[PDB]
């Protein structure tokens, strides 16, 4: 099955270009084996069903969720702890990947989680096994993401110079999260929200900024050549840093940074550093992941708000296909800073970084 | 030099009265895009010269110079109202010119031109009904199978032109919804072209970037074309432009000529006018819209160093020629009006 | 036959770029028709076998050879000399396009030779129309190619400074032309050959220059950024002009201007007038002509010898097919001007002289 | 500070006799190519650690380095010589510090370590059998279906790097023969592309800029990599980064890491190197080779800021990340030999 299902995944390599992306989801609960944490189950709705979702909320709850399974794991009298543990939690993370493909934030908390299960002192005991990581995922949420959180948002609220006119895009909690401070020190400035088709994901941005008595400016993206003659700072926050330099964020991230340099504003790249990647992507096409189709044929300013279009049969409709990638890649030559918790970094030094963790011996 | 300073409201309507309803239906979006009024343009200034008496060449061009300065007073960023009225101007100063000859040349500023005009002006009607089939035609030469093409938005006249290669050649095509404006029409074209065997693809206007390194052409229809080559484009099109820059994606755009305009683009926010917020935005989020500044354009502008090639009813010429259209199609005494 | 061909040159609209360029080639007279004059056949031959006949000799020993087809034209008495006579002509090209493609320099002269036909007056007798043709043809050679030549020639000849060094590339007998006549006004300076595979035009321009006392250096294209350093300009004669502003020659003409470019060496193309077009092209594939792809089978520094080459059966084996084009379209940005025989001209600048001789 | 300072060239002779032997093979080019020269380099030093005796470490650093320095003006150009030596430096260095170390550990003089060095250097030629076999591996990462890719000449790394992909992906490839020094390897190549069902196509040295504008990337094979991440490559190449960058079209380099290499770009005529003609103009012409300047150089440098990725058998990794591969191989002590 799984190999006659890989001969499939193989065939999708076909004259489209988006063929080998995977649109393969489960949205339900339907047939799901037994070995499935509750927790894990309610998780897996989550990211199927919310959609604003940001890749740092993720990787924590999928931490804190991980903490409940295996705080209820028991491993056989028959097998140490460390032994047959990946094994369950594999067992789960194939579930969470079929709901949605796994962030690139959650992805290096499974690389890590799976390592220190390797190297855990097998001459514990269970209750100090478990115990033990449990306090490690909680410092990775301390130290890698909460804390690097604190501090990019002071090293960046730092280059923030009163009369600026800062342009954010389709919610970024991290870039929320600085402008509201930067609104609590003082600074005096205004915000551009850019948003976009489908799920407008910058309204959320401009309510957030809105409740906290922010002077913002809402256009769709089709204004970015209109709304850019105002803008001095434009402030992104990744998904994902690519080791080439490049920024791994939502779509139109990448016609941001283009209209800005194109108007001489400087790409302020707000990344932690466990969003950082190993690998590099020429286009915007290699690696990616789908969202359906049909969340943009209800044309309207809505998405819930049933009110049909002309293509709502384009699944029947030969000769016509609806999609919509989530991400796209930004060449490093438009970024201008990278913000790290080692401070503010050229996008180029993202490998070094990725091999400075790599001192665990 | 309006009309105003030559003839009173009442006369102006009593006279030609097709004028003063134009002016309402201009300012009113009643006649909205440029072809729609184009054709109401023309259709006018035949009347006025059905109706005015005069008897000297310089008092019939300073009435038409007079109601194009208040026509385009009206609702000038749709500049295809100038554009016949300076097409008309020549075409008078021409026939004039050339019928003043026959008469010295026969001896080796009399009204009755009048039938005649109209048979020049009404030429000018039917070489409108002939734009896009005199352009669909040129896409043999620069549309080719298995390539992958990308537009934006309703646009006519690129809609024909791709349309006609799929009646033969088999290829794809990329389109991207112009959002907010030019959605709707977008949508139901790419429906339209899908049925005609084209490889189609919806997509957000952000996927622009995306999508754009496996792209061999991006093809667009204008609004307008400015004294500079620069081109008024409906909203969003700066996006393909900018994306194809950045990919060495060469840009070729299918417009007609009567969108051709010798305005030079001295400022911008004077062009690209605004629509309605409502477009982005719902009524209902009245704490935001109460708070927040909610702007929608309705044109774009993309420089004229952009643009790789230009589709015409007279055929496929470079930016660097357009000057020798208008100077060929226009006067420059009737720039400005 | 062309009914049915018509669905096959359509069928190759596929997957390969190239599908679409021609390749049929007649290069024998096996079941050639009647309707063909002899000086059409001498001449089919010599587009299909010479490999050094360069852009203007074509279109001069075309014109020449349809005046001897004009003379020995028998007009039907039954009608008159208009009438049945491009038809006459028109069965001549489809042989001699069969032969090769027609050039630019070609295409524009029969274009044109085919006008006067259709405008000379009926009064005049066929001994009359036929000796108004000759004229006028004998004309269009002297005032559109050769005077043209002589033009460019000289004014080229004007931006060359003593000291220089520019570098020709493939044999284009115009900018031979100028740097013959270059020596000959006492110009000081020397010459880089830019060659390439698979037929070596180059070291015939070798040959020429060395045979007139210049100084020169031979290098195949792979050696540009090598060679690059020394030189100063970059002449280039093209097979034509687009009406972007494009300058349409040979293969590595693109090349040889991308890399002056980026070494601030100017692109000086040398084109005449009549080679222009109102065509435009955005990439090197949509309009181009191909050549036998077994030349690149030949291995070493000779054209036909005895070199079996690795690849002799690429006809037979699966997935390995060669291929050479042999025209490539040069964007603007490169070229810096063109010397035509109205002026050196900005590239930009074509179609305003296209539109200026269709007054008539 | 080269070795005829230290031993003279005759009892060089005696007590490293494959040293002196490779110098006459290494100007008279009996061992070229990288890889050649990097194995034998590095076997020759066997011998020299297993038949030099000494008391302390300086003096090996000094003496191995010795022979390095004219090891090196033997054929600087390949590169790979100097590049296993500056390796080895630092693997005594390091196996020293680490022991001088865990015997300072070993608390509350033994150059015995030849057979470690041994066992060190016999590690770094094992890995050398190991360069390509963990490099094709990543191509399944950049290599997918349908996609039009570009290369130049002979280049095993590269050809494996394809024919890896070629297993289960079926795709396209375009070879420009290295004309006219990498004629005969780079059409073997595509004969043996077209056998694992790889759509090849050979081209024409002159045909790359026609071609690229629907080439998706490029991969290059170079001849080494210098300190400033530029490359040394076999003749012909600037060719495609030049019409690649152009296109804004990728350009990918598969080398191994052998190559990189410390060396500053300084002066490109002094790294270039100049083959016969008679690779480009047939002696027989003999009218032309006195009359003129024929010149056949086989090297091609072209700037780091035109390579967008580099495949190493460590991993891919921008230009601007050369450096931390460096300095984690070799001892910036040993840039110069």
């Amino acid at each position: 099955d799984a190999n006659l299902q890989e001969k499939k995944i193989f065939e999708e390599k076909q004259v489209s270009i988006f063929s080998h992306l995977d649109w393969r989801r489960r949205r339900t609960t339907e047939n799901i084996p037994k070995d499935i944490h509750p927790a894990v189950i309610r998780l897996g709705l989550k990211l199927a069903n919310y959609k604003i979702f940001g890749s740092n909320q993720r990787c924590i709850d999928l931490l804190k969720t991980f903490k409940i399974v295996i705080q209820d794991y028991q491993t056989p009298y028959g097998t140490t702890l460390s032994r047959h543990l990946t094994t369950h939690i594999n067992s789960q993370i194939a579930y969470l990947v079929s709901t949605r493909p796994l962030s690139i934030s959650m992805g290096n908390a499974i690389r890590f989680l799976k390592l220190e299960i390797s190297v855990l002192d097998i001459d514990l005991t269970d209750d100090e096994g478990k115990e033990l990581l449990l306090e490690k995922i909680d410092s990775y949420i301390r130290d890698r993401i909460i804390i690097a959180g604190q501090v990019i948002v002071q090293a960046a609220t730092e280059k923030i110079q009163d009369g600026d006119v800062i342009l954010t895009y389709l919610h970024s909690s991290t870039v929320n999260d600085v402008l509201i401070h930067a609104k609590n020190v003082g600074k005096k400035f205004r915000v551009v929200v850019v948003d976009s088709r489908p799920e407008f994901e910058g309204r959320v941005c401009l309510k957030l900024l809105t409740e906290h008595g922010i002077e913002c400016t809402y256009v769709m993206i089709s204004a970015l050549s209109y709304i850019m003659q105002e803008v001095t700072k434009i402030f992104l926050g990744g998904h994902a840093m690519l080791s080439n330099g490049a920024l791994y964020s939502r779509a139109g991230t990448s016609l941001i940074s283009l209209l800005g340099h194109e108007s001489n504003v400087p790409v302020i790249a707000c990344c932690e550093s466990y969003k950082f990647t190993e690998r590099i992507q020429l286009d915007s096409l290699v690696y990616n992941e789908l969202a359906p189709g049909d969340q943009l044929v209800n044309m309207g300013v809505d998405d819930f708000e049933e009110k049909p279009g002309v293509l709502a049969n384009w699944k029947s409709v030969k000769n016509l296909k609806l999609l919509s990638l989530k991400y796209d890649v930004t060449p490093p030559r438009l970024i201008t800073v990278c913000v790290c918790e080692m401070g503010l970094l050229p996008s180029t030094s993202v490998p070094a970084i990725i091999n400075e963790f790599k001192q665990v011996y | 030099g309006p009309i105003s300073e030559f003839m009173s409201t009442i006369n102006v309507e009593h006279t030609y009265p097709a004028v003063s309803s134009l002016i309402a239906d201009l300012k009113s979006r009643k006649v909205q895009g440029p072809f729609a009024v184009a054709v109401e343009t023309a259709l006018v200034m035949r009347q006025v010269i059905s109706q005015t008496r005069w008897s000297t060449v310089d008092q019939l061009i300073d009435t038409v110079r007079a109601v194009g300065s208040t026509l385009v007073k009206a609702q000038p960023t749709e500049f295809s109202c100038g554009n016949i009225i300076r097409r008309i101007l020549r075409l008078i100063r021409e026939e004039y010119q050339e019928l003043l000859k026959t008469a010295d040349e026969n001896e080796k500023g009399g009204m009755d031109m009048r039938a005649v005009i109209i048979s020049g002006i009404q030429d000018v009607i039917d070489e409108l009904d002939k734009i896009n089939t005199d352009i669909e035609v040129q896409s043999m030469d620069h549309l080719h199978s298995n390539e992958i093409i990308l537009t934006q938005g309703c646009s006519k006249t690129v809609e024909a032109f791709l349309r006609f290669a799929a009646k033969k050649r088999k290829f794809s095509v990329i389109v991207a919804e112009g959002f907010p404006n030019n959605q709707k029409g977008s949508h139901a074209m790419a429906k339209r072209l899908a049925q005609a065997g084209i490889d189609t693809t919806v997509i957000s206007d952000a996927t622009i970037f995306a999508i754009m390194s496996r792209v061999n052409k991006v093809i667009l229809g204008t609004h307008a074309i400015l004294g500079n080559g620069g081109l008024v484009t409906y909203s969003g099109a700066q996006l393909v432009a900018q994306a194809a820059r950045h990919h060495a994606t060469p840009v070729v755009v299918c417009s007609g000529i009567y969108k051709l305009s010798p305005v030079y683009p001295y400022d911008l926010e004077s062009i690209i006018q605004l629509s309605s917020p409502d477009k982005i935005m719902s009524f209902n989020e009245g704490d935001l819209i109460s708070r927040a500044e909610i702007l929608n354009p309705y044109y774009d502008y993309i420089p004229p160093d952009l643009v790789d090639l230009f589709i015409t009813n007279l055929g496929g010429y470079p930016p660097s020629y357009l000057y020798r259209i208008m100077n060929d199609t226009y006067d420059a005494s009737d720039t400005i009006l």
